[PDB]
């Protein structure tokens, strides 16, 4: 009789899974008299109650209203919800941004700890000064009465000690990280462009703490002095929208300018201006002191033994990044796969170092 | 007036050629740009739809099988944009797109100069009419 | 508000829809491939990943 008490309970738990399933789909076979409810938006006021609404999922409609709500939130600039066939509106929608892949990046700050690529100090905590001052009291912009600096400019090599400062400084800083790729926002087929960014500043009049950044653009770059351009032309007109945020109406202080380009060329002398890019770090060769905090996070890594020397490595460091410098261990971790040792010797591992400066440019 | 009288068959044959046609009559009514039908009314996975066009763009993942007893609405399904083969069911598929191709016949030319050609028009021969003759050695 | 989300078709109409059980919780993803009735508009068969084409041109060769 007790074999059975066990196995009931169990059968109790699958009734469960059994009726809670189609109990969710029940209530969409009497759904089929209210038909999904297309796009809507509240553009101008026209008549006391029906207003002027373009749907934008398709030409322009206006539709009724309903008394289920009122008009405090049927103002402009919010998103309605409006019929097919009845042509009314129904209830009132909160606004939404349509949080797409490109539109906010579901990869948001990072897993991972301070900078692997830095070892800078004046450059690195150069830029936190422009950042964490409006973060918490912006008392001193006040007194010397000037607008807060968003100006930040990347130049040289790409992905070295400039890429990821993104993924490591703005994730420690706790606030909006949304990465915003250029190839995501070409738009092959009727583009939308520039436009698709404007409704990405809504997150930061709603969220202060937000930070974007532009990823290793030189597309925008170029300006075509000769102006004989096909599908770029359009790329020039797309951009004067984004110069618009640096321009017009648009004055917050947390969302930061950050560009990156590879080379210092014809790229547009407007967006290069003094008030709108401020900080230029460059991408130099420093001395032990820039690589030193590097050398700490490659040497935890690698599991070798206790006797090593990376001074005299430094000096062996020639036209070698952030970058190069995992090649250092990468390399030479290769030659002790098929000795069956994990153990690195501080000379085969500067048998690596030589190695990058002949496969250098 | 020889089309005249011959549209008189022809419109009776219009009919005949319309029993064809009779298999779909639905979306009122062999090189294809993009693989394009109607709705695919006709059509694991039992029935196979798929469009590319400015709207409802469709993608299966699979497929092999018989829903649609060859051809079906629109009659236009096979190879376009690559990644996309319908096989199975007597396909309309790698066909010449909207293009410009030059294609002639009979490209006729006499003997010119057979000077130094002797052997130099044998190498010519070695390549086409080669394999055309003997292709077990 | 409750529980609700906003599908746009790939015929350039956005439709909006309150909770539907048609779905998982984790079935929800921005940029998802769906399918949806040809009026009612509720989703029916899910598409599968990778938005628009795969990797225009291919060759397979086991």
């Amino acid at each position: 009789h007790r074999r059975y008490d066990d196995q009931l309970k169990q059968r109790r738990q699958n009734i469960r899974d059994l009726e809670k399933l189609y109990d969710k789909t029940e209530n969409d076979i009497k759904a089929l008299q209210s038909i999904g409810q297309l796009i809507g938006e509240v553009m101008k006021e026209l008549s006391e109650e029906k207003y002027i609404v373009k749907a934008s999922s398709g030409p322009r409609y206006i539709v009724g209203v309903r008394n289920s709500v009122d008009r405090s939130k049927l103002k402009k600039g919010v998103r309605v919800t409006l019929d097919i066939t009845t042509l009314t509106i129904m209830r009132i929608l909160p606004r939404e941004t349509d949080p797409l892949v490109y539109n906010m990046t579901s990869f948001e700050q990072g897993e991972i700890t301070f900078d692997g690529i830095g070892g800078l100090t004046e450059q690195i905590r150069e830029l936190r000064e422009v950042i964490e001052l409006p973060l918490k009291n912006p008392e001193i912009f006040q007194r010397v009465g000037i607008k807060p600096p968003k100006g930040v400019l990347l130049y040289g090599p790409p992905g070295t000690g400039k890429t990821l400062l993104a993924k490591a400084v703005a994730a420690t800083i706790g606030a909006n990280f949304i990465f915003s790729p250029a190839s995501g926002i070409v738009d092959k087929y009727i583009g939308e462009s520039a436009r698709i960014i404007r409704e990405m500043f809504a997150y930061a009049k709603e969220h202060e703490p937000c930070i974007i950044f532009m990823d290793e653009v030189d597309a925008i770059g170029g300006r075509r002095f000769s102006e004989g351009t096909s599908a770029d032309r359009e790329i020039q007109r797309t951009l004067m929208e984004l110069l618009t945020q640096m321009d017009g109406f648009d004055n917050l202080g947390q969302t930061k300018i950050i560009m990156a380009t590879n080379r210092p060329d014809t790229l547009d002398p407007a967006l290069l201006r003094p008030g709108r890019l401020d900080r230029k770090v460059e991408i130099p060769l420093p001395n032990e002191a820039g690589r030193l905090e590097i050398f700490k996070i490659h040497t935890a890594k690698v599991k070798k033994t206790g006797e090593f020397d990376f001074e005299a490595a430094v000096k062996m460091s020639d036209g070698f990044n952030g970058a190069d410098i995992r090649n250092c261990a990468t390399e030479a971790g290769f030659f002790a796969i098929r000795d069956d040792r994990d153990h690195i010797n501080p000379d085969d591992l500067m048998k690596a170092v030589r190695k990058v400066a002949e496969v250098k440019k | 007036l020889k089309q005249t009288e011959n549209d008189l068959k022809d419109i009776e044959a219009r009919i005949k050629e319309k029993a064809g046609v009779k298999e779909s009559d639905t979306g009122l009514a062999h090189p294809l740009q993009v693989a394009r039908c109607t709705k695919i009314i006709k059509g694991e996975d039992a029935k196979y739809v798929i469009n590319l066009k400015q709207i409802a763009k469709f993608v299966v993942g699979l497929g092999e099988r018989v829903s649609p007893t060859d051809i079906e609405e629109g009659m236009r399904v096979g190879v376009d944009r690559s990644k996309y083969n319908i096989e199975l069911p007597l396909p309309p598929r790698i066909d010449p797109s909207v293009t410009m191709m030059t294609v002639e016949e009979k490209p006729d030319v006499t003997y010119s100069d057979v000077g130094g050609c002797k052997d130099q028009i044998e190498k010519l021969r070695e390549v086409v009419e080669l394999p055309l003759l003997s292709p077990e050695r | 508000v409750g529980k609700a989300a906003v599908v746009k078709t790939s015929s350039r109409q956005t439709v909006f829809l309150p909770m539907v059980g048609l779905v998982d919780p984790d079935k929800l993803k921005p940029n998802d491939l769906v399918g949806v009735n040809k009026d009612s508009y509720l989703i029916l068969d899910t598409l599968p990943s990778e938005f628009d084409s795969r990797v225009k041109a291919m060759e397979v060769d086991e």
